[PDB]
RNA sequence: UAUGCAAAUAUAAAAUUAUAGUAAUUAUAAAUUAUAUUAAAAAGGUAUUGUUGCCCACCAAUUUUUAUAAUAAAAAUAACGUGCAGUAAUUAAUAUAUUUAUAAAAAUAUAUUUUUUUUUUUU
RNA sequence: AAAAUUUUAGGAAUAGUUAAUAAUAAUUUAUAAUUUUGAUUAGAUUGUUUUGUUAAUGCUAUUAGAUGGGUGUGGAAAAAUAAAAAAAAUAAUUAAUAUAUAUCAAUAAUAAAUUAAAUUAAUCUAUUAGUCAGAAAUGGAUGCCAGCCGUUGCGGUAAUUUCUAUGCUUUUAAAUAU
């Protein structure tokens, strides 16, 4: 009976009356880290581990938990979370695939306040209508290909910008200036 | 003397603070708040 | 709390070692003496580890292994690990 | 700036001292800075950055085996094209040339 | 002490300590929030 | 805070939680947020002619 | 003495030191300290019965951690030998910058008082 | 078939590789895919009702169990010791007892001291600490030594702080270490 004291208790197997039944596990164990490697020298060239590290997923503190209400669960009646998604679509260099960036929530109840994360998915136009910068809804579905399992449902705002922009046989959109960053410094000049 | 000086009295019809009260003496930050009975520590304690 | 002088207790309170040598240490003025500060081994995951230790312990027949126990600090600066009985 | 303006926390005071450091503590580590800058000077140590490269990491030159110092301790291992190059670099960068900006010379700096 | 610890003036009110309790993780766990996706307590 | 987390220290616990805080997270305005300086400069001898096919 | 290069106190932080394993802390400001030309009256202390007070680096041994740069780095430390750097302290100190070097440090260029003050409302 | 939640102080690229065609292509077609909104390698780690502390948003635990294919059986690979699941006639239920082994659990100093156990009398013979500050001291040594040290600190022939002897102190599941 986790509620009775040190000195207080008789027997172990049961609990006399009622409450909960608990296994207690020990949470102080004074764990530690080995050190196996050299600060020098550790096998690992974006992070280094120095210490111990925190585990679980949900049991991960500061708490951060999936939200289901936010924009998309306020519009939409969904059978399955993440049957339904509104985004844009972000490029198209693959035959009736578009790349939509949707955005999605998550609550730290430490701080008591949400956070907006985005995430890419690969979605099916047959036909082709998609063009980069379009506000589409998208939907849950068969599996298509390894990575589609949604597709464009509507259109809910077209390109108009972009559509008259490639009937003159200019790309949709100006290609983005800079790639990635890195670590080098690129002299190039002229 | 100085401690006649200072004197200070309570209103003893509520008996005990109906809110709390926090303040601060020089560098000691205090909470006198209602309880069910005297918990303190024990020289807080007889003093309250 | 001191985290960092328990190292080698490694998450443990006590811990077995072996004897290896006896030697003596000024401690920080103004204390003036001789502390007695036992060399002692011990491995663990196959890599043998050299601890140093305070020995308050008392000695009988000659003997090997002894018990190490942390404590709160001493006079003689450097030295964390305490010395419960000699087995 | 590359280098370090401090060494460890020069700005130790207690909270609303009207300075940003007190006379005692600054001159603690303006001696703990002279040494370390002490030891720079007279081991002639030389650091570089080479583009593209990653830059974090600099090919430390005052311990290669041309410019290195100590006649004992192994040096360090670089690209033989990329180590004549700044072996090259330390040497010209020397003395002063006219119409070039002038820029500070030492003893130690050769 | 510039190098350590923020320091309030004066204590908090606990009512308002409790106050701001309302969506915490026990209130959670109490309402159901999170997704029983495992064996849990036998 | 249990001290075997992060650094010997408590305050590099508080300083690896900076990384997870709600409004501190990265977005199109703060990025980069954990390595802001090895990408410092590294486009200035870069030179790149910006992307034009309107006139 | 601002045509190359060069982010950087104007503060978003969780006890001091320490490249984030070393020692157990550190830092701090108004008490006290006899001579600055008023018809005798304004003054500073890293000491704490207080200058015969304290402290600073190099220069040996050793102890211990490691990210081994003339001669690795850092921390404990009670020898020997140089001096006299600091406490407005025998050319005031402090921070950055550049140079210099038995060792504290010293020279110069800027900011500045955790340095002591000297004061023309059109002559 | 998917969606959410995913760790390392000081951070760079990853790759039998994306999408369309189709029961195609070790050389089909294409301006491909993952990454700084932190990837892939690499360290640590058994993932989303289990604990401890707490007045409380927190902090701090939770085991264990799914490790590729190669005559592919089978409804389903979960298929090479390690039960405590009655397994095609009611084996048995007067049973819960299992002797001396193990693994990781499973909190036993159970009126710890005076009037006796509405028994079936079976297991056990059971103790520590302090003694400057702060409940409790005197002899004797020792002389900056030996030693004490939770902490300020103690030890310089008178030590209420060391050692020893004897008493004396405790609010009685022990001190000590983590
Ligand atoms: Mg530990
Ligand atoms: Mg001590
Ligand atoms: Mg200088
Ligand atoms: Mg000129
Ligand atoms: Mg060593
Ligand atoms: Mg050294
Ligand atoms: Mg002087
Ligand atoms: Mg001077
Ligand atoms: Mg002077
Ligand atoms: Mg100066
Ligand atoms: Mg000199
Ligand atoms: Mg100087
Ligand atoms: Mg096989
Ligand atoms: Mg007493
Ligand atoms: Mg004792
Ligand atoms: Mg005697
Ligand atoms: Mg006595």
């Amino acid at each position: 009976p986790w509620w009775n004291f040190q000195t207080e208790h008789r027997q172990r197997c049961v609990l006399m009356y009622g409450g909960a039944r608990t296994k207690n596990t020990h949470n102080a164990n004074h764990r530690v880290f080995i050190k196996k490697y050299k600060r020098n020298a550790f096998p690992n060239r974006t992070r280094h581990h120095w210490a111990v590290s925190m585990t679980g997923v949900l049991s991960q503190r500061p708490r951060r938990m999936p939200w289901p209400y936010d924009l998309t669960s306020l519009i939409f009646n969904q059978p399955r979370q993440g049957s339904d998604k509104i985004g844009y679509v972000v490029g198209t260099s693959m035959l009736k695939t578009a790349v939509v960036a949707t955005n999605h929530m998550v609550y730290y109840p430490k701080f008591n306040q949400r956070v907006s994360r985005t995430k890419r998915f690969f979605a099916h136009d047959e036909d082709l209508a998609c063009v980069e910068g379009d506000l589409v809804h998208i939907k849950q579905c068969r599996k298509i290909s390894k990575y589609k399992h949604y597709y464009v449902f509507s259109i809910l705002e077209p390109n108009v910008e972009g559509r008259e922009r490639l009937k003159l046989g200019l790309k949709a959109v100006p290609p983005p200036l800079f790639g990635y960053p890195v670590s080098r410094r690129i002299v190039k000049l002229n | 003397r100085e401690a006649f000086s200072n004197i200070i009295a309570v209103d003893l019809e509520q008996e005990g603070p109906m809110y709390p009260v926090r303040v601060n003496a020089d560098g000691v930050r205090v909470l006198l708040y209602p309880a069910r009975r005297i918990v303190a520590n024990f020289r807080v304690a007889d003093i309250l | 709390l001191f985290f960092l002088r328990m190292w080698f207790l490694y998450g443990c309170c006590l811990r077995f070692v072996l004897f290896v040598l006896c030697y003596y240490m000024s401690p920080r003025l103004p204390s003036s003496g001789n502390r007695r500060v036992l060399y002692a081994v011990f491995y663990l995951y196959n890599f043998v580890w050299m601890l140093r230790c305070f020995f308050c312990c008392f000695i009988g027949l000659v003997m090997s292994l002894f018990i190490i126990e942390g404590g709160g600090f001493v006079d003689l600066p450097g030295v964390k690990y305490y010395t419960r009985i000699v087995s | 700036r590359w280098a370090a303006k401090f060494y460890g926390q020069v700005t130790f005071g207690p909270r609303n001292y009207p300075y940003p450091s007190s006379r005692w503590l600054a001159r603690r580590f303006q001696m703990k800075k002279h040494r370390i800058i002490k030891r720079f000077r007279f081991r002639r140590y030389k650091l570089a950055a080479v583009a593209n490269l990653p830059f974090a990491k600099m090919i430390r030159v005052g311990m290669l085996p041309e410019l290195k110092s100590s006649k004992t301790k192994r040096g360090d291992v670089v690209d033989p094209t990329l180590s004549g190059q700044l072996v090259s670099a330390v040497k010209n960068t020397g003395e002063k040339r006219k119409g070039q900006r002038t820029r500070p010379k030492s003893k130690y700096q050769v | 002490h510039r190098s350590g610890k923020a320091r309030a003036f004066v204590f908090r009110d606990p009512s308002l300590r409790m106050m701001r309790a309302g969506s915490g993780y026990q209130q959670l766990r109490r309402m159901g929030m999170p997704m029983q996706v495992g064996m849990g307590w036998r | 805070i249990a001290h075997w987390y992060c650094g010997h220290k408590f305050r590099h616990r508080f300083m690896r939680d900076k990384r997870f805080h709600p409004s501190l997270q990265a977005s199109h305005d703060a990025r980069n947020r954990f390595s802001k300086r090895r990408h410092f400069k590294t486009n200035r001898w870069n030179y790149q002619q910006a992307y034009r096919d309107m006139p």
